[PDB]
């Protein structure tokens, strides 16, 4: 059982390389092996320094290894020391923050964003007394900065992307060179990605795969005389690193070595390394989901792939006997319980019963599963399935019957009455094979006589059907009390609470039961008759507002409830959705609050039993009678087991099948599939850590050769992530004292805008700072350390002026303060394009198609949109989706004016642009940025400045993830521009004028695309 | 939601 | 209750006799109520070979600046599921010709 | 100004766009706070408005917000120390349940600017000991010192600065269908905010208009 | 807190406690945290003052008293040797302290 | 002022109640702000400490006198080649047996 | 700067011995030393078997080193 | 409001 060594890193006869998260040292010599450094957490790159004494090291941190630093390793003495205290942030594609290379005098050059406003800007930075003092290169951002001849070499984005194998985005590696002690060109451009160059002799070696597979090559220092050296075929290579002699390198698992002179490859021995403990144990709460209620007041609930049947307490503990991956448990008896077993092959239906044992596992395979549940009766079970198909499985023979299938999406919104004959459920549908929009009516579905009725209109969106004990009445919900509400903003108007219950009496003639009609005066008792029962539907009379759930009882009707609120945090940080149940009495006609921070509900089949997870993320269960009476569920009592190779296997199939199963085109699916599958699998068993199974998963998404083939979440490391204490000032070593170099402010007035030292009524800038919470900072004190140590508190600075001027104030050491910093940078090209359009132009910039892009292009929009010109700066735009939407505002054009009897002009439309408009946009601007650029030319709103864009255009909705709580994602939306087909992708958008940001244009601290743009509306403002 |  | 009968026979109407090619839109005004019954069935008849915005007797108001913002959105993409139908770019966007009805009521 | 004497108005400033309805007097008769009605330009789309204020003493204004949003509802603290105001700055969009659409609901959110340069928020329990207030007067880019107040964003009316609390008036998101057809009163609630104890409840509902003594 | 002991009430609602060797004037959220900058060994805080608390600081060669001004920052540490302490206290208007040592005395 | 509780509760955590209104008790947060310390100085400051109570405890004050100032530099050139507390103990251990007597254990 | 050797087991040319609360192996022979295993906790015994190939350890864990495992 |  072998290891996956991986990014080696040469030096003479040793050979360091990583290898289950830890660092290895290699003596070609000797042949032997050793760890020379271990729990950090996790390392992926580490480099010999000059001397080959040090090493520098990057070690990731964070569940999902979100945050990164860097640690010097003195192979003398065996020290160990972090160096930086940035806490960058990192993802599996981006991990920013790493060594860039050594300067001639033999210092260390790393690359970091750790303080810029984007993380594309990862700016370069020589590293001074270990860590103490850091000054900037002012080169622009890089990955790789290596030295020739006195020649500085630059390499952008040059790190590997396997997750895009074929690559030919604008993002795409590339090399520059200094040719005049200041000015720089660029040399190595090919259509595709280069990485990891090195320079052995007078040659940059790096690898590229436009040949169609990963090949070293090398070229003068003048990207000249190519040469294709290698000629893999079973993995591509990755991680070049030299000594000056000879070149190291790591592939499907090995590490490699080619020798510049004989161009001869060769496979390093290095044998079997380590073989940690293959039985784990997790905490069932860390990867829990599918809590249910179940009778006896027992619970079920999933997690990591297993299932159990439990008490509130988590005392009496059952597992389901079944293998690997269990997608959903739901009650269906006394003691038995259904659930939906997941394989390779796909879904299938499960039961099982807690008390005698008997667990037949049925094999009629269901698809990809999405909704499972049991009539009351456990007579059969509802399933819904990817293919948009509603069925009722019979939970004794085994038989799927299909009831009906939808052709827009998945019908997961189901629920079946009480006397198991009727089954509602949402049917999402369109009127067009192209409509923008889909509408979902409520169906519902007969046992006896098998039809399908309308229960409702395809006018809008209805759901969340529901009957009633008796099973009398259908009640459900709607989005259609429609009503605007006000922006308080921009001029708009959104239907924020248009939620409102109605119910349709299955037996005609029958009133609507909450009208309180008397019996006596009415004739109910009729007979079950569901035609056009949509048109004896009738509303409930509660307010409207923004319901999920409705639960018609006795006398009153549970609703949830959930106020209105931002998107930010849902959309950047999954941050659940705040709900509240409430109780409508229908004699009263009376509202009252029955729980609230509620972020799910779960009801029994009896009605009788509530179970809620609230905003803390536990979970509790109280009765509905009595829901004062509620109990916290514990589930972390009883550890979670499991086997590292069996979930690992697990993981990759899954990981695999859904990789093949989402992606857009099914064609290209079956093929690159069924010829990427074994050969990755087999490097499943050298894997030991998550981060070994990620670089086998990541490679093998690559290979579907696009964009959008994430990896997030998931749990690789249990040590804590990096702190790193911000007061959004920059820092610089002055003697042995440190100077507020800068101190970053946007908008005074708005909030999370400025270097929390503002609030004392003193800009920071120029002031020199003596000590924090009484220790000394300075020559001899990191000042970045002591601030990391104070993150997330309030501590006594002090600090001095011009003159005698000595401050002592407490200041809130922030965690971070990047988006001071990007709303910094955002008023300063704001007011620079002021100041040089002589009071004529605006400016607006756009961070990302998302929450924070709608926030940033209002937020500016509003005071820019009239000036005679604009400039949608939309350079680093990391993507979205609501391009279209910036874009019908921009589309507007002013075709009139209100004149009043006292004020100033209106302008119509209100959001209208007065003038000209300029589009800014670089390579590091995709996705929805890829989309909104082309539209910006396409639609002609004006001219679009800058360089080729990233070239992703195939988005993605993940609804699945794996059992260690990883989230995958699989390009499976294809976008088709009118006239273009799908050209964008793998390529990018091509502006009008390409204005180069050369290495030399960041020395010379000038923006030359920023000022092309303002020069140029200039010129077309003159008529 | 088809982000991109 | 009457307003919405005239509404939903008109549109009926438009169906039928152009076999199912063409949508049909009424803004009985341009307050909230405008609002209203635009976006009411401007969302099950923007997708048809034509459209029909018929604004008689619009009462006023003063949203009409943005109804006109969204019939001015262009169609000129579309999204390829692996699953499902294709979605047009953008939402809003009316998939073919436009044509608006007016009389002596509107102002 | 009017004097109450003599009856000799004297003008502060004038708007070129709206008028100046919205203003507060601190306690001490020395300052004035108040919405300035702003545009950049004689034909933006949109007015901007920037809480002004005017010392009685020195006869000079000063701004206390900057020009980039909407601020407003300024109120004075009784030993006049510090302006609260509010303001549609805490931009987050909310969802549209029908149109794709998105709109701002809740972005309003109270703020505040201590008189005096050197003075922290009041409402961050700074303990005095670790400060050292007792400075003076000085508006100059009091607008640089400003900061909010630990509240949920929402749609605020009007803040009421008290001892060892903050009244704040709340207006839960509704249609406006009734608003605009009928003239229908829009709905608040008055809500109270315990600085000490960071916690809101409510003090009054079904408010459809509020007042408060002098 | 793994460390934690000594912790007692001051003025204007702070905590002062002493942990791993070290002490520290916070409040009850533990946002604002002052340490008392000695070096190692605070055997012992006592509020002695509005802003002033008296601790007792141990060395190899014993315990000896010390008065910190948590506002200003003066730190005049003694030097009169006290032998072990095992209790300590000051008065109400900090102008003495009293001391129990390992020999028995009360002082 | 006797107007402010300070208490421990028996699940270890801190609260502080005004002793006017005991219902309104808070939590004494520590654990906000990291503690900060040095391997090699703290085992220094240890082992000298240890040390003094071996001697400054031993039954025979006498023999205390002897064994102490006979063993102190010797195992005190140990401490820096000490990096974890099971490095120290070993140190500390073997110079407490030194007074060759029972009971001086490290818990 | 120099560690705290110690509990050392022998077997031919190389030498088992603590370090660090982790378990190193030395070769008399090279001169070489490495760091055989760790993270496990505090180790203060280390047997060589006889075939000199396998290793008995003794571990503890717990704050106090109040429990331990082989 | 600008009603027309
Ligand atoms: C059960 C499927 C969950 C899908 C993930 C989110 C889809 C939202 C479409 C915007
Ligand atoms: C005090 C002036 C009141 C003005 C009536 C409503 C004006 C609203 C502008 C939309």
């Amino acid at each position: 059982m072998p290891n996956l060594l991986l990014n080696p890193d040469i030096h003479g006869d040793r050979i360091i390389f990583v290898c289950c998260d830890d660092l290895w040292e290699h003596d070609l010599k000797s042949g032997s092996t050793r760890k020379i450094v271990s729990n950090l957490g996790v390392i992926n790159n580490a480099r010999f320094f000059p001397d080959g004494r040090k090493i520098a090291i990057r070690v990731m941190r964070g569940s999902s290894l979100n945050t990164a630093d860097l640690y010097f390793y003195n192979g003398e003495n065996g020290e160990i020391k972090r160096i930086t205290y940035f806490s960058g942030k990192s993802t599996g594609r981006r991990m920013f923050t790493d060594v860039a290379g050594f300067d001639p005098d033999g210092n260390l050059i790393i690359s970091t964003d750790a303080m810029q406003p984007f993380s594309s800007m990862t700016c370069l930075y020589r590293v001074e007394n270990d860590g103490i003092n850091f000054v900037p290169l002012n080169l622009g951002p890089a990955t790789h900065i290596l030295f020739a001849d006195g020649r500085r070499v630059i390499g952008r984005n040059t790190f590997e992307l396997p997750h895009w194998k074929g690559y030919r985005g604008g993002t795409r590696g590339k090399i520059w060179i200094e040719v005049n002690s200041g000015a720089f060109k660029k040399i190595v451009d090919m259509s595709t990605h280069v990485s990891s160059p090195v320079i052995v002799g007078h040659r940059i070696y790096f690898i590229t795969d436009i040949d169609g597979f990963g090949q070293i090559y090398s070229t003068d220092l003048d990207g000249k005389d190519l040469r294709k050296h290698t000629s893999f075929t079973d993995y591509y290579p990755r991680h070049l690193n030299t000594d000056g002699r000879r070149i190291l390198f790591s592939k499907g698992g090995s590490i490699y070595i080619f020798n510049p002179d004989t161009e001869k490859i060769e496979k390093i021995e290095i044998g079997d390394l380590e073989s940690p403990e293959d039985r784990i144990i997790s905490i069932p709460s860390k990867f829990a989901e599918d809590f249910s209620p179940l009778d006896g007041d027992l619970i079920a609930f999933v997690s990591r792939g297993q299932a159990f049947i439990q008490d509130v307490s988590g005392t009496y503990v059952l597992k389901v006997p079944e293998p690997l991956r269990i997608r959903y448990v739901r009650r269906g008896g006394d003691t038995k319980v259904a659930f939906i077993h997941g394989t390779r092959e796909g879904d299938f239906l499960g039961i099982y019963d807690y008390r005698t044992g008997k667990a037949e596992k049925f094999e009629e395979n269901l698809g990809n599963v999405f909704a499972m549940g049991v009539d009351r009766n456990g007579k059969f079970a509802v399933v819904a399935n990817d293919r948009f198909e509603i069925m009722t499985v019979d939970l004794e023979t085994g038989k799927p019957t299909v009831i009906e299938r939808s052709r827009e999406a998945m019908i997961t919104d189901f629920t079946i009455s009480d006397n198991s004959r009727f089954i509602a459920y949402g049917f999402p549908l369109k009127h067009g094979e192209t409509d923008g929009y889909v509408m979902q009516a409520i169906h519902v579905y007969d046992m006896e006589g098998r039809k399908i009725f309308a229960a409702t209109t395809e006018n809008s969106h209805d759901y969340a059907p529901a009957f009633d004990a008796d099973s009398k009445n259908l009640y459900y919900l709607s989005y259609r009390s429609l009503d605007p509400s006000p922006d308080r903003v921009v001029l708009n108007f959104s239907f924020e609470v248009v939620s409102k219950p109605f119910v349709i009496p299955l037996i005609p003639g029958s009133p609507n039961p909450t009208k309180l009609v008397p019996r006596s005066m009415t004739s109910e008792a009729g007979e079950y008759d569901l035609n056009d029962m949509y048109k004896r539907s009738s509303p409930i009379n509660v307010d409207p507002g923004d319901y999920r759930m409705i639960i018609p009882l006795e006398s009153s009707i549970l609703i949830y409830s959930v106020p209105v609120h931002g998107e930010f945090a849902a959309y950047y940080q999954g941050a659940p959705e705040k709900g509240v149940l409430l109780k409508y009495d229908v004699k009263t006609r009376k509202v009252t609050e029955v729980k609230n921070n509620l972020t799910d509900l779960r009801l029994s089949a009896d009605r009788k039993t509530v179970m809620v997870r609230k905003d803390d993320g536990k979970i509790y269960t109280f009765p509905l009678e009595k829901p004062e009476d509620e109990r916290t569920v514990e589930t972390d009592k009883r550890p979670l087991v499991s086997s590292i190779h069996e979930e690992f296997l697990q993981m990759y199939d899954e990981a695999w099948k859904l990789a093949r199963d989402n992606y857009w085109n099914e064609a290209v699916a079956k093929e690159i599939s069924e010829r990427i599958y074994e050969k990755y699998r087999n490097l499943v068993p050298l894997c030991k850590t998550r981060y070994d199974l990620s670089n086998v998963i990541v490679e093998m998404q690559g290979e579907y050769r696009t964009s959008h083939s994430y990896e997030m979440g998931g749990t690789f490391t249990d040590k804590d992530p990096f702190r790193s204490g911000r007061i959004a000032c920059d820092f610089k070593l002055d003697g042995d004292h440190y100077v507020v170099a800068k101190a970053y402010a946007g908008d005074y007035s708005n909030e999370g805008e400025k270097s929390p030292i503002f609030e004392y009524g003193i800009d920071p800038t120029g002031y020199l700072i003596e000590d924090i919470d009484g220790e000394t900072v300075g020559a001899g004190s990191n000042i970045y350390r002591v601030l990391s140590e104070k993150a997330g508190t309030s501590a006594r600075i002090r600090l001095s002026g011009k003159g005698g001027d000595k401050r002592d104030l407490m200041i809130d050491i922030l965690d971070d303060d990047r988006f001071i910093r990007y709303r910094s940078w955002v008023e300063a090209n704001r007011r620079y394009v002021h100041e040089r359009s002589k009071g004529t132009i605006g400016y607006i910039h756009i961070p990302d198609m998302g929450m924070m892009g709608l926030n940033e292009f209002y937020r500016l929009f509003i005071n820019e949109s009239s000036y005679q010109g604009l400039i949608v700066d939309v350079r680093f735009n990391g993507g979205g989706f609501v391009s279209q939407l910036i874009i019908e505002k921009l589309m507007n054009k002013r075709i009139g004016y209100d004149n009043p009897r006292r004020g100033t002009l209106s302008p119509y439309p209100t959001n209208s642009v007065r003038g000209k408009i300029i589009a800014i946009t670089n390579e590091y601007a995709g996705s929805d940025g890829d989309i909104f650029s082309f539209s910006f030319k396409k639609l002609g709103l004006g001219k679009l400045i800058g360089t080729r864009t990233w070239g992703g255009v195939v988005g993605i909705t993940p609804k699945r993830r794996l059992i260690d709580g990883t989230v995958l994602t699989q390009p499976e939306f294809a976008f088709w521009f009118r006239d273009a087909g799908f050209g964008v992708e793998n390529y990018g958008v091509d502006p009008d004028v390409e204005i180069e940001y050369a290495p030399h244009d960041y020395l010379s601290g000038k923006d030359p695309q920023i000022d092309y743009a303002i020069d140029a509306l200039i010129e077309e403002l003159r008529n | 939601r088809v982000r991109k």
